């Protein structure tokens, strides 16, 4: 099985599955909730732990989905 | 404040047994921790 090719609620950011996340285009609203867990940069340039990360951006509707998560209260 | 969303995300990264760089040794998240402005408190109502 594999997912629907919707692609309608995706995070633009500079994320690539052959690099990981891109430093010069990483969101520093989006940083707020990698550096609360204690992520590093080293864990955001490995391809198979960004791929996880990045699940939870376009998860919850992209980066404006998680700019706005931890805006709440 | 405010750790409810960064939980979500550790949540998440379990799913997949991923760690942090930091591996939970680390303690309080940014900014204070201070309740909504302008409170009440209750009336006179102890007996003369």
């Amino acid at each position: 099985g594999s997912h629907m090719s919707n692609f309608q609620h995706i995070g633009h950011v500079g994320w690539d599955p052959n690099t990981g996340f891109d430093l010069n285009n990483l969101d520093p609203e989006l940083k707020n909730l990698f550096d609360m867990c204690g992520i590093s940069e080293a864990q955001l340039k490995d391809r198979e732990t960004s791929k996880v990360i990045y699940d939870f951006i376009e998860k919850t509707g992209g980066v404006e989905a998680v700019k706005n998560e931890l805006r709440r209260q | 404040g405010l750790p409810d969303v960064a939980q979500r995300l550790m949540q998440h990264l379990a799913e997949h047994g991923i760690q942090p760089a930091r591996n939970m040794a680390e303690h309080i998240p940014p900014a204070p921790n201070w309740p909504a402005p302008t409170p009440p408190v209750q009336n006179e109502q102890s007996r003369p």
